[PDB]
């Protein structure tokens, strides 16, 4: 999609919903969306790479990956798939105003999205980030995943 | 306009046998006011020289009247219309007594017409005016128009080959002819034209002599009376129609030669060589007949001057244009045979040759294609280094490959000869200076929108090359290297600069890893391209999230540059270039100095750095000639322990006059002397220019 | 080259061989001398289009919110209302007697036209209702309908009192017993202060008489009515906060009524298709007042024949202020779109010739004029302060002095009242900011006339607005000073923008007054449980300097 290395739609003022299809390799960074745009789904995806979002949690906890995954912890059960598994940034050990710092952060790549879907897929090079707004309102579909290891809800 | 006076000629065609008592004469009066105004062009006056014969309700008097007056043609009046005015032209007879008969005194005014505008007449294709010129003799022996077609056979007949006996022959019988009147002052003067054409010609002498006349109707013959309100009128005409075509002070001098030709009378595939031609003008006539001797000695060894050598470089395009280039033409296959013999030495000294074949090879791009394709070899380099170097500064920067858009492999393996070839050399610094033309070449990819993504490819491969240790050092380089490399950041930032190349981001972006090495090196002039090339990328790259990889290295430069030169916080910061700051530290305790107060903080700032020391202490002397303080400053680096000593020295004197005014402390002193340094005008203006817009402090004073 | 004036280098007409007339000079730049060329007379351009590009954001920032529409109160210092503390407005109403109050009714039926009629109409029902007012007053039973009639009345009085001359007030009513209670100076009878100290309090007893009434609970169409009238007075400036709560609440009385189109109908009854005519023009003073009364702190907005000229001439000065606090460019095409119907409804303005045997007429005339040339100059300053039109500056000028004379004409033919209506200052507010702000950058002969007849004419002003006039002054001081500063401290070159301490000073100007009207601080303290380097050199000495001479904070009260 990005192939000359920049892909937009701020033109498209009115752009809400995008549907991607049958595409190979897909970068999430490269791709620059709307201030309206709400609605993102993917089907029959080769590759996709996430919004690459985890090491600015890093700068902010300022501890230690292989420290941090010490830090998170293992409603769903309505929608609980066995190909993932769903973890969690844990409370206890994050100041609340640290973690809503960390909240924030995550908010930063998610300017205007509210809905997202996942299908047919085939890898993901790097941890999947997702906000707990968008993930207890039913509105994250991680569907035939079954090469996804694990998704982290912050 | 013109529709309105084809109207008009229209109109007195399209009704006849209608009679009318004035309105008739009104048509031919609105005929002779639009006839001056828009000049009756040549299809008009066709149309209506016709229609003066096939209709004859209008008499012959305002026949004559309207030929005199009307007739003042503004077109090209082509051989139709005087094929049409030949037609009217003639006599009835028993063969045609059935077509109705042309006044003769119409003929005659007829035949006054043409003679006026016979300067309008066109350059002839010479095929049809052998029958034109015998169709006017022929017609010249009618007597009541033998007096006005007599000045004009006068003038189309210039060669000797339009003097035949035959016309002789009639020209003289009828002037020998009783019933003429006319034709012995009409025959001399065309006799005598005849004589000046042909040469001697003792013939024509003695028919004279026969019918010679007391020769004052012969000087009145001579005189060519042309009405002058005719002409002046017609040059209006004429330059109103066709602005810059028939000039007014040429059409009234083109009619006085051609009559000044008639008072004289009484005083008085072709091959042509190409070494014979000598004019521009001759050989716009001689083009048709060009032919060029197949001499290869000449045509390359001998302009706004005129003379055969100023068609000199001329004859080797002129043969470009008489015939389409090839890689078998002698011209093309001298040059490239004085070049194979100047690189074997077997010419007698190739200095001469070069400057005239790199002209010819400047141009001819696809010929220069040829040339460059085949000398570019590591074997050709063996016999002569300079030879090569010479050729390389020629015809490198104009060449523009379009033929296979597949030239770019060859370049990277050929420009890493050269390189390999001066590593076992050990410098000469030759592969440096081969570089920045082709570099110059590359540039020229880039002015082209055809191949933008080809050309910035093979940028990138020489950056590579070029940043490496033996060719770029810190410690042992030459300027070479870097001069190269500065030119090439212009061209990225050249690049940035146009909007009409939507080329691909990533060549623009420059590697990660690669700008250590010039932040590293400290070259003043090269972190001064550095800074330019910064600022303008920034300019660009503002559409990008906030989390990618291209803006994510360009905050990392931004964030290391300003620590390195003015912040002063490496040690805080969390790495510099890629490597740890506590590696900084290692090195600072096993170092030494005689009294070390401040050790961290004299390395790292604006003025600790050896790129920018000493230009430091320059502009700071400057600013103490100026300002003419009472101490001046004696050490020779600018650090935080010599400014407090230098006014702890003089504390009792710092009260009264201090130092330079507008200045505290040395903080103060590290911006004052970067105020001046951005006030003037020099290459590290661009160092403090970056320096001010990423400073936030000094952001606050700006507007916006 | 810009060569204007031809003249040969004073020091190079010691030895005066050549002049190349170049800037410096040609002669100094064989000499290689740039310091002798200062020395002489000898008769920096890419600064000016971006600070007047700032200039929308300052008169903003400052004239239009700051000095008007702000108001700082803390609520712990603060007294609350207590009871027995509302005897101060029973005693102003004991104080006016029945045969005062009918010279006041006398007086608004010819010199306060124009104004009243927009919304109450006649006045002539109004004298029922005043004889009614003082029958009520001695029955202790009271009911809503009266209480209503009550409010509106002494809302009328206010506005008389705030219009009537000095002159007049003397003989009407006796200041003697006025100073015992206000404990002021019994040296000053109704010269300034006394007669501004009585509008409030008037105005204060009709807000008590609907507090009184209970309007929060029964709504009805004179508390609509009484606001409007309120508006015409400086009410609203003097106490922004109560203006905006009160406006709310007139829109939220006025849209129970869910009326779509305001023009007569001919299937309905003819009283209620009078009654529909009169609530247009009604309709239209709110959408008026909404706009006049635009800001940060209200939140909630609602969108014959010289009412409604009158209510569209505003509407023409809408489009040209909403581009004040955005920072986009409006079109050119819509920028000079105006022009051409600015120069027909002027020409209707005065199509109605006069009528000098009665001040009404009169009073309507000079407030349609005024709307055309307050609106004429921002539209005219509209191509300067973006475009920068060569032809713009003259007309600029011209029609600054068109309001310039305007108000003193008003000085000689009993109108000394015309010039008391509200929005005489905020005319004269932005052009005198203007011209102050440009003479400090650009030096021109003549506009320094134009800024002398402008400070005087301040001070010409009458003396009934009070504190306005004295904030108005400070702050054109504070901009008289600057470029004192401005010239005395060398501009700095970096090569793409430059750097100078009178523009630190501008920018930190507006950041202060953002800061007063900032809620956040007010939350944290609302709730109760959740509250408790590389600087140049030489800058900050004179930036601090002129901070702590002249604060922004004084102009606040």
């Amino acid at each position: 999609i990005s192939r000359t290395g920049l892909a937009d739609f701020t033109r498209w003022d009115n752009l809400q919903k995008l549907v991607l299809s049958r595409v190979a390799y897909i970068d999430l960074n490269s791709i620059v969306f709307p201030k309206n745009f709400k609605s993102l789904t993917m089907k029959r995806v080769s590759k996709i790479k996430w919004w690459n979002i985890e090491e600015n949690i890093l700068k902010e906890l300022k501890v230690d990956k292989r420290t941090f995954k010490s830090l998170y912890i293992k409603f769903t059960k309505f929608f609980n798939l066995r190909h993932t598994r769903i973890k969690e940034l844990d409370k206890s050990e994050i100041n609340q105003i640290t973690y809503l710092r960390c909240q924030a952060i995550v908010w930063l790549s998610f300017r205007t999205l509210n809905h997202i879907k996942l299908q047919n897929v085939s890898e993901v090079f790097n941890n999947i980030i997702v906000p707990r707004a968008l993930f207890d309102s039913k509105r994250v579909e991680i569907y035939r995943c079954e090469k996804i290891s694990q998704v982290l809800v912050i | 306009m013109s529709l309105i006076l084809d109207d008009i000629i229209l109109s007195l065609t399209n009704a006849n046998e209608r009679t009318p008592p004035q309105a008739l004469k009104t048509t031919l009066s609105l005929l002779y006011e639009k006839s001056k105004q828009y000049g009756l062009s040549s299809p008009q006056l066709q149309a209506l020289v016709r229609l003066l014969c096939e209709t004859s309700i209008i008499d012959t008097v305002t026949k004559v009247y309207i030929v005199e007056n009307c007739f003042l043609p503004d077109g090209y009046l082509t051989k139709e219309l005087l094929l049409e005015i030949i037609n009217h032209l003639g006599t009835p007879t028993v063969f045609s007594r059935y077509r109705i008969q042309t006044p003769p005194v119409l003929q005659s005014a007829l035949c006054k017409w043409l003679v006026h505008v016979y300067f309008l007449f066109p350059v002839h294709s010479e095929r049809e005016h052998n029958i034109s010129s015998s169709i006017w003799l022929h017609l010249w022996q009618f007597s009541f128009l033998q007096k006005w077609i007599t000045p004009l056979v006068i003038w189309q007949a210039t060669t000797p080959v339009d003097v035949k006996p035959w016309k002789l022959s009639i020209i003289k019988r009828c002037a020998m002819h009783p019933g003429y009147r006319d034709a012995p002052g009409s025959a001399t003067l065309i006799l005598q034209r005849f004589q000046c054409l042909v040469g001697a010609s003792s013939q024509i002498t003695e028919s004279i002599i026969t019918i010679n006349c007391n020769r004052k109707t012969l000087k009145s013959h001579r005189n060519l009376k042309l009405d002058a309100h005719f002409l002046s009128i017609l040059k209006r005409i004429l330059s109103r129609a066709h602005p810059a075509n028939f000039p007014a002070d040429t059409v009234q001098n083109t009619i006085d030669m051609y009559l000044s030709e008639i008072h004289q009378l009484g005083a008085d595939d072709s091959t042509v060589s190409l070494w014979d031609v000598t004019s521009l003008e001759q050989l716009a006539q001689n083009w048709p007949q060009l032919h060029i001797p197949n001499d290869v000695d000449y045509m390359m060894k001998p302009r706004k001057v005129m003379s055969r050598d100023s068609l000199k470089h001329l004859y080797s395009s002129i043969i470009l244009i008489k015939n389409s280039r090839d890689e078998s033409s002698s011209p093309y296959e001298w040059c490239i045979w004085q070049l194979k013999r100047c690189f074997a030495h077997q010419i007698e000294t190739p200095q001469e040759v070069i400057p005239i074949i790199i002209s010819v090879s400047s141009m001819d791009n696809k010929l220069s294609s040829r040339i460059i394709q085949t000398f570019c070899n590591l074997k050709y380099l063996k016999l002569d280094e300079l030879t090569l170097k010479k050729v390389c500064g020629g015809i490198l920067p104009l060449w523009k490959p379009e033929l296979i858009s597949g030239t770019r492999e060859f370049f990277v393996k050929f420009m890493a000869s050269i390189f390999m070839w001066s590593t076992r050399d050990g410098n000469n610094c030759t592969f440096s200076e081969t570089c920045f033309y082709v570099l110059q070449m590359i540039t020229n990819w880039v002015l082209d929108d055809k191949l933008i993504a080809l050309g910035l490819t093979l940028l990138h491969d020489m950056q590579s090359l070029l940043t490496l240790d033996k060719i770029f050092n810190n410690a042992t380089s030459n300027r070479f290297s870097t001069m190269a490399f500065i030119s090439s950041l212009d061209i990225l930032t050249q690049l940035s600069k146009q909007t009409k190349s939507d080329y691909a981001i990533q060549y623009l972006i420059v590697g990660p890893d690669i700008m250590n090495k010039v932040f590293s090196s400290d070259d003043p002039l090269l972190l001064s391209a550095a800074c330019r090339y910064l600022v303008a990328t920034k300019n660009k790259l503002m559409q990008y999230p906030s989390t990618n990889k291209f803006v994510r290295m360009q905050n990392q430069y931004i964030m290391d540059l300003t620590n390195y030169l003015y912040r002063n916080k490496v040690l805080s910061s969390k790495s510099l270039f890629g490597v740890s700051p506590d590696f900084f530290k290692q090195i600072l305790e096993n170092l030494y100095i005689p009294t070390a107060d401040f050790k961290n903080a004299k390395f790292f700032t604006i003025t600790g750095i050896p790129a920018l020391s000493y230009i430091c202490i320059i502009i700071l002397r400057r600013l103490e000639t100026a300002e003419n303080t009472k101490i001046k400053f004696t050490s020779g680096i600018i650090n935080e322990e010599t400014f407090n000593n230098f006014f702890r020295v003089h504390h009792d004197e710092i009260g009264q006059h201090g130092w330079i005014k507008g200045v505290n402390n040395i903080h103060d002193l590290r911006v004052k002397i970067l105020m001046h340094l951005s006030n003037t005008a020099n290459p590290y203006r661009d160092i403090a220019a970056f320096l001010f817009t990423y400073l936030k402090s000094l952001s606050k004073y700006s507007v916006q | 080259t810009q060569l204007k004036s031809k003249h040969p280098c004073s020091v190079c007409t010691r030895r005066k061989v050549k002049c190349d007339r170049m800037i410096p000079c040609g002669n100094c730049r064989k000499r290689g001398q740039d310091s002798e060329c200062m020395k002489s007379t000898k008769l920096s351009k890419e600064y000016l289009p971006d600070l007047l590009l700032f200039w929308q954001n300052y008169e903003y920032w400052i004239t239009n919110i700051g000095l008007y529409k702000t108001k700082q109160r803390d609520l712990t210092r603060t007294p609350a209302n207590l009871d027995t503390d509302t005897e101060e407005c029973m005693f102003w109403m004991n104080y006016l007697q029945k045969d005062q109050s009918f010279q006041l009714m006398n007086f608004a039926m010819e010199n306060l036209g124009a104004l009243y009629f927009g919304s109450i109409g006649d006045i002539s029902e109004l004298y029922l209702r005043v004889e009614q007012y003082w029958d009520r007053r001695a029955d202790k039973n009271h009911s809503v309908d009266g209480k209503y009639w009550d409010a509106l009345i002494w809302s009328v009085f206010t506005m008389c009192i705030y219009y009537m001359p000095v002159e007049k007030l003397a003989e009407i009513f006796s200041v003697y017993p006025l100073h015992e209670y206000l404990g002021s100076n019994k040296r000053l009878n109704w010269e300034d202060g006394m007669q501004l100290v009585m509008c409030q309090n008037f105005a204060r007893c009709s807000l008590f008489q609907l507090k009184q009434c209970d309007f929060m609970a029964h709504p009805d169409i004179r508390l609509v009515q009484a606001y409007l009238i309120l508006a015409t007075t400086t009410f609203p400036y003097d106490e922004p906060l109560l203006a905006n709560s009160l406006l709310t609440q007139c829109i939220h009385t006025f849209k129970n009524f869910h009326v779509d189109d305001f023009r007569p109908l001919l299937n309905d009854d003819p009283v209620e298709s009078i009654a529909k005519v009169t609530l247009g023009r009604i309709f239209y003073r709110l959408c008026g007042c909404d706009y006049l009364q635009s800001g940060p702190r209200k939140p909630i907005a609602l969108h014959n024949s010289t009412e409604v000229l009158y209510w569209k001439i505003i509407s023409l000065d809408r489009d040209l202020d909403q581009y004040l606090n955005k920072s986009s460019k409006p079109p050119l095409k819509t920028l000079d779109a105006i022009r051409r119907e600015l120069d027909i409804f002027q020409y209707k303005v005065d199509s109605l010739e006069e009528d000098f045997r009665s001040n009404n007429s009169r009073f309507q005339k000079f407030i349609a004029l005024f709307q055309i040339s307050t609106v004429s100059w921002k539209l005219f300053k509209m191509y300067l302060i973006y475009y920068d039109t060569a032809d713009s500056l003259l007309k600029v000028i011209h029609y600054s002095k068109v309001i310039i004379s305007l108000i003193v004409n008003n000085f000689h033919a009993k109108s000394e009242f015309f010039n008391r209506h509200p929005m005489v200052m905020q005319t004269i507010t932005r052009v005198v900011s203007f011209i102050s702000f440009y003479q400090i950058f650009v030096e021109s002969a003549a506009v320094k006339q134009l800024l002398v007849d402008l400070t005087e004419l301040t001070a010409n002003l009458p003396t009934i607005f009070g504190s306005k006039l004295d904030k108005l002054v400070y702050l054109t001081e504070r901009l008289s000073k600057l470029k004192l500063l401005w010239d005395k401290v060398q501009l700095l070159d970096s090569g793409d923008s430059f750097y100078h301490p009178v523009f630190k000073i501008l920018q930190n100007d507006i950041k202060i007054i953002e800061l007063k009207n900032d809620e956040m601080f007010s939350l944290i303290k609302g709730l109760g449980s959740l509250v408790p380097n590389t600087e140049p050199s030489d800058f900050r000495t004179i930036v601090e300097e002129f901070q702590s001479e002249y604060n922004i904070s004084d102009i606040l009260s």
